[PDB]
């Protein structure tokens, strides 16, 4: 017997760090009545098979940690000290702070007299770190209170690229899943350091290699990922579109595209209207004055029924495919080699290896995470990847896909639950002021007259109704619609997003901020400005595991607490292994985990904190009245509760949804109280509720499908590793999205040896088919209006084809592809005192701002201090030796770091000049540890990207100088 | 007996193995600082039985040859450490005849610490300043005898770490060396007839660490 584990109760959990979703086994003393004694990998989990990277592997040290918050702390205006207080106190005072700000600020109607029912004096940041049930409850608590400024992590890394995938495929999600990587014949890792940032992904990447796959890393730096790839190709920061444009030209010139796939399943055959043109770097319909396109100039030629015209022969000169050929002719190897700094020879090697997956019996995948896609043409970068995948028939197939790697363990879920200003849960838009009725709201959804176009979003009214029937089940949806706040139709959408929240704060336009499971004092670009700006808040609620740079900004570097009037509540939440609930990983796997030990000290699950805080606002409105109380008082929180506590189980059943009365739907009878078995059986007439239509099928009358731990597979399932009986993925357990594209018009796989789905005996066998219908009767992209994978994407602000516009402002003057240097739809100073390209990135051992990992002695042991990675050439230029202290400075700030001099960083060749890149981790902060150093975000501009509304953390101008010691 | 096969051609230097070793045994963290390397702790110590060593070698063309070496006791078939310790006191160093683990007991405090370390051709043994006890990797011998993989093996995501009976692991090592040699022509096994921790090096073992082989 193992003494360490003797008498300890074993429970299962899911890693609280990255979106791989690794399984844990937790051992809790006293048969569960005590503290955790051990945390390690779950040997039975099909993703990690008991493997953990050092973050997963150190979760014991995170949980059983004497630096954790024990109870609420209170900081009074101008106070220089915390004051421990009770939960009853802190939530009472917070509930009074909410109502006071809401009553003072609530606007029943905007300047134009349109119903709005909102408050703009409160903002909320977070969080991808919360359980799906807590994310869904939180968003609905904030919106019932009338907030519109509701943002989190997703905005910074994911939001800039998601529209590329929605435009291309009809959904923003990662197309495949982690296990599926082992089926790929060629893996292109580009704008990803997955060996460090999704480490267990490399189990499956290296398994692909074992079966003959070529691994390709395209990165400005040589990383731990590069070390284990067959091909490392350096690329100059921001030269991704030239690189991908060259690959498109190469594929088209050499007829390496999969014609059968391209003809039937992409919009290659669609006839673009005469008004479309491109010249001198500008698409038709350009308004030079307003730096904006009239997109109606990009419209398709429509037939008598309003369906886009098609030439299935692909000969019509205004066929998408022939316009694509014309657009990318300029992207020759010489020009791409010159701008990328990648040798012509390496370009050919990569192009040949990857384009070889155009064959039906070969699958290529692209892995990207954040990389440098935050800028104005990041969306076009991803658009190019999507287009390459559609040309090579790699969408919907095993070992294919665009594997857009999610960051945080539940950033997929927290986006799904609508913790962004522009979306409700299930990607239903937040109504604007002009959407004055539910009927008007529903009218916005585009229709298709094509009989083969599923156009599944036509079902939206069922999902909006069911979601309003989940929040307010006694009210008719049309009536309920008026309870929820609306944004200004006239206002620019990015005015409600992350970066403008920091601008509004610094203008003193916010009384209250929720920093709920986020560290903005370290995570926000231009930390000096943001730390000052938080001073201009009246109050701040920080919900986190530890005291941090955000909770305690008022006593940070160069801050005088006496001058700072912000009232700060710190509410300590419990770690992941101390609560029950679900997290949705990058592959959309919604995985149930259980409590190991009970919450440490007086920490609480977020669900109990938010519910109790709300219940108190509710009480206080029932006995005083005040601004429009209806949304608060009628919000159905009874379904969120069991035994006087937040119930993960009951919230998850509501998010799935149940029948509110006996109903006939889809030609079957359903009883009152019964669970909705799928979003297919939701209604618009108020017969059904569902907090999130994507969750309909996740918790049925069969039970909690997210909690399934069943490795049962058919041979065809096991062959590609779908593990369909292990947890549940939206939508309705479709593991590989767009899988109808993996078969011909008879329903036979292109690649039978790696079949996803197959028509056998009048049934689709394998994966769950992504869209019902006999083979050859539906277009395979069911969430697209027209039903095709879009090579030509006319909904994109910068144009329907990706085009190189230089994202590196300062060191580049020339665009070899057109007369248009910078993005014509998008103020960098480029001060000569800062000649080096500063960049920030991750190491394996640290998590985000390091708030969590700087508290874990084993991770600090491995990576104790902020460092500065520089080339031998820059070292030799600035007289820096390996291990020397350096000062890194910009227009925004300065810090010290330990220099790491390495050939893993090389100078960029830009217009006959060596241009030097300087690498920093953003994992450090003044709070902890001693001599750790501060956030790299002291250096970064808040100067926002006009389009996306995300600032620059990947290419910002710095200087690096040796800090001299005594001889 | 038992054996590790460590395929360093698959290592991503994630350092899951380094953390997993400390978590299973609840070892303290060293005081460390950055001296111009990701490597830390910089060496094995009384409280560090395994550290991943990072070496950068230049190569023609882009990038480097980045060499990762997760260092640990080799659990030698005929351990010199035992022979040296047995000069001062038998029972200080013992051999588990079931698994082949070489095990330091609390009686290492009663032998000459420097001498036992000096006798180790891999320079593995480390002395506590306080108790003068010796420490090193114990093969997670308790876990192994109770059916479980060693902590560092179970945690390893890449398939670098492999553990089992010495027959199946020697056979895996020989099969894998043949395959890895196609990409890495200078690939060799570390002293494969003398040790129970058999490293596959992608080139000259000394490039990974000066005590990579005897
Ligand atoms: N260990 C660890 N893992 C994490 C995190 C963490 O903090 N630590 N954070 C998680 C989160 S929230 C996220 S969003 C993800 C992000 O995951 P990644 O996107 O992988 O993260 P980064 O290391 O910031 O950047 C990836 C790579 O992009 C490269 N790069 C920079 N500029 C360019 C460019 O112009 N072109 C190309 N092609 N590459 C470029 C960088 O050199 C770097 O190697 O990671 C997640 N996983
Ligand atoms: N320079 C630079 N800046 C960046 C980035 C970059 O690459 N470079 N990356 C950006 C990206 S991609 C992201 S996602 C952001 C991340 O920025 P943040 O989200 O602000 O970073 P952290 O706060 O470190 O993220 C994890 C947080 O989750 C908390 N947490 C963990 N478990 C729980 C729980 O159960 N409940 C609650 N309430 N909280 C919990 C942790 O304690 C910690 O505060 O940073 C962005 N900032
Ligand atoms: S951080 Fe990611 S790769 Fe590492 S154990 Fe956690 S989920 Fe797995
Ligand atoms: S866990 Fe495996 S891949 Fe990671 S550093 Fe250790 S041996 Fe290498
Ligand atoms: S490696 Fe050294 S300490 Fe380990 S068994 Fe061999 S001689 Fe003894
Ligand atoms: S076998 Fe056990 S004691 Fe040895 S390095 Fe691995 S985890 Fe540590
Ligand atoms: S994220
Ligand atoms: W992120």
């Amino acid at each position: 017997e193992l003494q360490k584990l003797q008498w300890a109760k074993q429970t299962t959990s899911i890693c609280c760090y990255c979106a791989v979703g690794c399984g844990l086994i937790v051992h809790t003393a006293k048969d569960g009545q005590g503290r955790a004694v051990n945390v390690e990998g779950d040997p039975d989990h099909p993703i990690n098979e008991g493997s953990l990277c050092p973050k997963g592997a150190s979760i014991f040290q995170l949980g059983e940690n004497d630096q954790r918050g024990t109870q609420p702390l209170y900081r009074a205006p101008f106070s220089d000290t915390w004051k421990p207080v009770t939960w009853d106190f802190a939530l009472t005072e917070i509930a009074k702070r909410i109502k006071k700000t809401r009553d003072a600020s609530f606007t029943e109607k905007n300047a134009a007299g349109d119903l709005v029912n909102r408050t703009e004096a409160i903002a909320s940041f977070g969080s991808a770190a919360m359980d799906n049930e807590e994310c869904w409850a939180y968003g609905n608590i904030l919106r019932s209170l009338g907030l519109v400024y509701i943002e989190h992590q997703a905005r910074i890394x994911h939001s800039p690229t998601v529209p590329a995938l929605a435009e291309s495929f009809g959904r923003g999600a990662m197309t495949n899943h982690w296990n599926d990587l082992a089926n790929s014949d060629c893996i292109l890792i580009m704008g990803s350091n997955a060996a460090e940032n999704h480490p267990i992904a490399f189990k499956w990447v290296l398994r692909a290699k074992d079966k003959g796959a070529t691994l390709i890393h395209v990165d400005p730096r040589f990383t731990r990922t590069s070390a284990r790839c067959d091909v490392y190709a350096p690329i100059r920061s921001g030269a991704d579109i030239p690189f991908l444009g060259g690959l498109i030209k190469y594929i088209l010139d050499n007829k390496l595209y999969f014609t059968d796939y391209v003809r039937e399943y992409t919009n290659a055959s669609l006839i673009v209207g005469e008004k479309f043109s491109f010249k001198d770097g500008l698409f038709s319909g350009y308004d030079a004055a307003n730096k904006k396109y009239d997109k109606s100039m990009w419209a398709f030629e429509l037939d008598a029924n309003g369906v886009p015209k098609r030439d299935p022969a692909l000969k019509h000169p205004r066929c998408v495919i022939n316009l694509l050929k014309k657009h990318y002719e300029r992207y020759n190897l010489d020009k791409v080699a010159a701008i990328t700094g990648t040798s012509k020879e390496q370009l050919q090697q990569v192009y040949k290896a990857y384009a070889a997956t155009g064959k039906p019996d070969k699958a290529g995948t692209i892995m990207y995470a954040m990389g440098w896609t935050q800028h104005s043409v990041g969306v076009q970068n991803i658009r190019a990847m999507a287009m390459i995948q559609l040309l090579l028939g790699n969408i919907g197939v095993a070992g294919g896909g665009v594997n857009a790697l999610r960051g945080e363990s539940n950033v997929q879920g927290s986006t799904d639950q609508g913790l962004l200003a522009h979306i409700w849960p299930g990607y239903n838009p937040v109504p604007n002021s002009k959407a004055a009725t539910l009927e008007l709201y529903n009218a916005a959804t585009p229709q298709s007259k094509d009989p083969m176009s599923v156009n599944w979003w036509q079902n939206r009214p069922k999902y909006v109704a069911s979601y309003l029937k989940a929040l307010y089940p006694d009210e008719e949806p049309a009536a309920a619609y008026d309870y929820l706040p609306r944004i200004d139709a006239g206002r620019k959408l990015t005015d409600y997003f992350w970066l403008n929240i920091f601008e509004k704060m610094d203008k003193g336009e916010f009384k209250g901020l929720f920093a709920w499971g986020m560290n903005p004092a370290c995570g926000g670009a231009n930390a000096n400005k943001n730390r000052k700006a938080m001073g201009k808040l009246e109050w701040l609620v920080n919900v986190n595991l530890f005291e941090n740079e955000t909770s305690s900004f008022w006593k940070g570097p160069g801050m005088n607490p006496a001058e700072i009037g912000t009232e700060v509540f710190f509410l300590p939440c419990c770690v992941s292994i101390e609560k029950e609930g679900s997290v949705a990983n990058s592959g959309r796997w919604m995985q149930w985990r259980y409590r190991g030990p009970k919450p440490y000290a007086e920490t609480k699950p977020d669900g109990d904190i938010m519910l109790d805080m709300f219940k108190k606002v509710r009480e206080l409105y029932a006995k005083e009245g005040g601004a429009y109380p209806a949304p608060i008082a009628k919000l159905n929180i009874a379904d969120w509760e069991e035994h006087n506590e937040f119930s993960p189980t009951k919230v998850a059943k509501l998010m799935n949804g149940y029948f509110l009365k006996d109903t006939e739907v889809g030609g079957k009878q359903f009883k009152k109280g019964q669970q909705v078995p799928s979003f297919a059986f939701l209604t618009a007439d108020g017969s059904t509720c569902s907090g999130n239509w994507l969750h309909a099928g996740s918790f049925t009358d069969a039970g909690n499908l997210m909690a399934r731990r069943d490795k049962t597979q058919t041979p065809e399932q096991a062959r590609i590793g779908l593990f369909p009986n292990w947890s549940f993925c939206w939508p309705v357990n479709r593991r590989i999205l767009y899988n109808r594209a993996s078969v011909d018009k008879t329903g036979k796989p292109w690649n039978p040896a790696k079949a996803v789905i197959e028509w056998k005996d009048g049934k689709w066998v394998g994966d769950v088919v992504d869209g019902g219908g006999d083979p050859g009767t539906k277009h395979p992209f069911i969430m697209q209006t027209h039903g095709f994978g879009a090579l030509y994407g006319p909904g994109r602000e910068e144009g329907p084809f990706p085009e190189h516009y230089e994202p590196l402002e300062c060191p580049v003057s020339k665009n070899p592809f057109s007369k248009q240097l910078h993005n014509p739809v998008a103020k960098a100073v480029c001060d000569p005192r800062y000649p080096f390209i500063g960049t920030t990135y991750r190491v394996t051992e640290h998590w985000q701002t390091g708030l969590m990992t700087r508290r874990c002695a084993w991770l600090v042991e491995a990576e104790p201090q902020i460092f500065c990675e520089i080339s031998k050439e820059l070292a030799k230029l600035r007289g820096i030796g390996n291990g020397d202290t350096v000062k890194v400075s910009s227009l925004r700030g300065a810090l010290e770091a330990v220099a790491i001099v390495t050939e893993r960083i090389r100078p960029f060749k830009i217009e006959g000049v060596d241009v030097h890149m300087v690498g920093l981790p953003w994992h450090y902060g003044w709070m902890v540890p001693k001599n750790g150093g501060d956030t790299a975000n002291l250096l970064t501009p808040s100067a926002g990207d006009p389009n996306t509304g995300i600032p620059e953390t990947k290419a910002f101008m710095v200087d690096v100088r040796k800090v001299w010691s005594h001889p | 007996g038992k054996m590790f096969f460590v395929d360093l051609s698959r290592c991503t230097a994630c350092r899951g193995c380094q953390i997993a070793c400390k978590q299973w045994k609840n070892l303290p963290a060293e005081e460390t600082r950055n001296t111009g390397s990701h490597q830390n702790p910089p060496d094995l110590s009384y409280v560090t039985l395994k550290t991943v060593r990072f070496t950068e070698k230049s190569r023609k063309g882009p990038g480097i040859d980045w060499l990762f070496f997760p260092e640990q006791c080799r659990h030698c078939v005929e351990p010199p450490c035992k022979g040296q310790a047995d000069v001062d006191l038998e029972g200080a160093v013992v051999k588990d005849e079931t698994t082949g683990a070489v095990l330091f007991t609390e009686l290492t405090a009663k032998v000459d610490g420097e001498s036992v370390r000096s006798a180790c051709p891999y320079d593995i043994p480390r002395i506590d300043p306080v108790t003068k006890r010796l420490s090193k990797c114990d093969m997670c011998n308790d876990r192994v005898q109770n059916g479980l993989l060693p902590a560092c093996v179970k945690t390893c995501p890449t398939g670098t770490m492999n553990f089992g009976d010495e027959q199946e692991m020697l056979a895996l090592a020989e099969k894998r060396l043949a395959e890895v040699k196609k990409t890495y022509p200078g690939a060799v096994l570390g002293d494969p007839n003398d040790v129970r921790v058999v490293y596959l090096f992608t080139r000259d073992p000394k490039d990974f660490y000066e005590h990579a082989v005897a």
